């Protein structure tokens, strides 16, 4: 049984890390995002 | 008329849209 404790709290964490993992990607996609979107912005302004 | 009113809209468009990027490169 404190085995098997020890293997769902692995798992909880597992699973947080993969929150946190999440919610970095997240963060990243929206800094990159911000810059990329700024670029096509400055891109569609010289087409217009 | 009727194609220099959507020239109008589409030049209106287009200026949000500067007005838009414009807000959004302050923001960031």
């Amino acid at each position: 049984q404190r085995k098997r404790l020890a293997e769902k709290y692995r798992e909880c964490l597992s699973n947080k890390e993969k929150i946190l993992k999440e919610i970095e990607v997240k963060k990243e996609y929206l800094s990159s995002l911000q810059p990329r979107l700024n670029s096509i912005m400055q891109a569609s302004l010289p087409v217009q | 008329e009727s194609v220099e009113d959507k020239l109008e809209l589409r030049r209106k468009q287009f200026h949000v849209l500067l007005s838009t990027i414009h807000e959004l490169q302050q923001t960031l």
